[PDB]
């Protein structure tokens, strides 16, 4: 769509993972 | 009229009646939430809540910075989405509101895409011939070119009004009559003209002058207005 | 979740409320004034919806009587076809 890349951008943001175990 | 004044004699008007416009009420309301989901397609109506679920699912999956950058990116692009659709929805409403009210009779003469036409052989066509206003003589040139909207009958123009975007153009008294008797059809705008109607007498009638004096007495006493009620509001 | 999801949904609902009224108030304060519009006298000759007229037996009546430009002689054929104006 017009805003379709933005709709991909919205759900791209979830897998961004940083240290937690230690 | 002066041609009819030269032809035959005339007493003072028994009614001064013009011509006015008639079109039906379109009669639209606005239906619920079904008219509220309108700028966007149903795909995206799924996609919004199917993206909105994911943030909650990864926040519950975290229970097993982080939240800082995550929450900043979520709010950060939620703002982009709502700014885009508030722009689209406000400009949707504003391009909606700019169309109305271009229904002018000055707006009729420029183009063919609205119907507007007299009762043919009435005094309306006579007045459009006799018209010296450029807009209404351009409407007269419109009606001469191709009739397009010209009806001949009252019921023909009523049916053209119900079946098209047709300004029925006829005398105001029959419009008052019909709009007392038919609430769908309504008079659009006001009068197109103000002209007097008289009683025909022979050329050289002193009966006409008696009739003039009696019209003065009648409309002084409003006996004709009883007749106006009983024949126009029924 | 009794404050988290529920407060999220109510915040979401008041977002709906404020975004809707934002679009409405934009579309209302835009459409309230959209016109400068008109500052000139030939525009009277163009329109047929608004009253306009010279004084009768004045130099304006004499001027439109003498007017030969089609728009102001249209004002004069207006004022001659209607001795209203």
């Amino acid at each position: 769509q017009k805003i379709g890349g933005i709709f991909i951008v919205l759900a791209a943001g979830l897998v961004l993972s940083v240290l937690v175990a230690v | 009229t002066h041609v009819r004044e030269k032809a035959i004699d005339f007493s003072k008007p028994f009614m001064t009646l013009g011509v006015s416009i008639l079109y039906r009420k379109p009669n639209g309301t606005n239906p619920s939430v079904f008219s509220f989901l309108n700028p966007l397609s149903p795909d995206i109506w799924m996609y919004v809540l199917l993206a909105y679920l994911g943030v909650s699912v990864v926040l519950f999956v975290i229970a097993r910075l982080s939240t800082r950058i995550i929450g900043g990116i979520w709010w950060f692009f939620t703002l982009i989405i709502i700014s885009s659709y508030t722009a689209n929805l406000a400009a949707f409403l504003t391009v909606e509101r700019m169309e109305s009210p271009i229904d002018s009779a000055d707006d009729l003469a420029k183009q063919t895409k609205i119907e507007y036409g007299a009762v043919k052989d009435g005094a309306t066509m006579t007045f459009f011939k006799k018209s010296k206003i450029s807009t209404f003589e351009k409407m007269w040139a419109f009606m001469s070119s191709k009739p397009s909207a010209l009806v001949k009958n009252n019921e023909e123009g009523i049916q053209r009004t119900l079946t098209a975007d047709y300004a029925l153009l006829m005398e105001s008294t029959t419009i008052e009559y019909i709009t007392q008797r038919n609430c769908n059809l309504t008079q659009i705008g006001g009068l197109i003209d103000s002209k007097g109607y008289g009683i025909g007498t022979p050329m050289g009638s002193p009966y006409r002058d008696k009739i003039t004096i009696a019209i003065l007495q009648l409309q002084e006493e409003d006996k004709l207005h009883i007749m106006k009620e009983k024949w126009w509001r029924g």
